């Protein structure tokens, strides 16, 4: 029981890990866009 | 007229794409 116990412990840190993974690749999606939309705004005024 | 008010609808539309340009670039 303690060793089951401790694996759901393992996959609850795996859970959290993989949240933590998803708002930091969340993030770093947000932090791309908007300087990749900024490019996009910035070729489509020349082309404005 | 229709496709002078078509024309400036475009550039009315033209003109608040770069002013939410322009918005986006001061937030960020």
């Amino acid at each position: 029981q303690r060793k089951r116990l401790a694996e759901k412990y393992r996959e609850c840190l795996s859970n959290k890990e993989k949240i933590l993974k998803e708002i930091e690749v969340k993030k770093e999606y947000l932090s791309s866009l908007q300087p990749r939309l900024n490019s996009i705004m910035q070729a489509s005024l020349p082309v404005q | 007229e229709s496709v002078e008010d078509k024309l400036e609808l475009r550039r009315k539309q033209f003109h608040v794409l770069l002013s939410t340009i322009h918005e986006l670039q001061q937030t960020l």
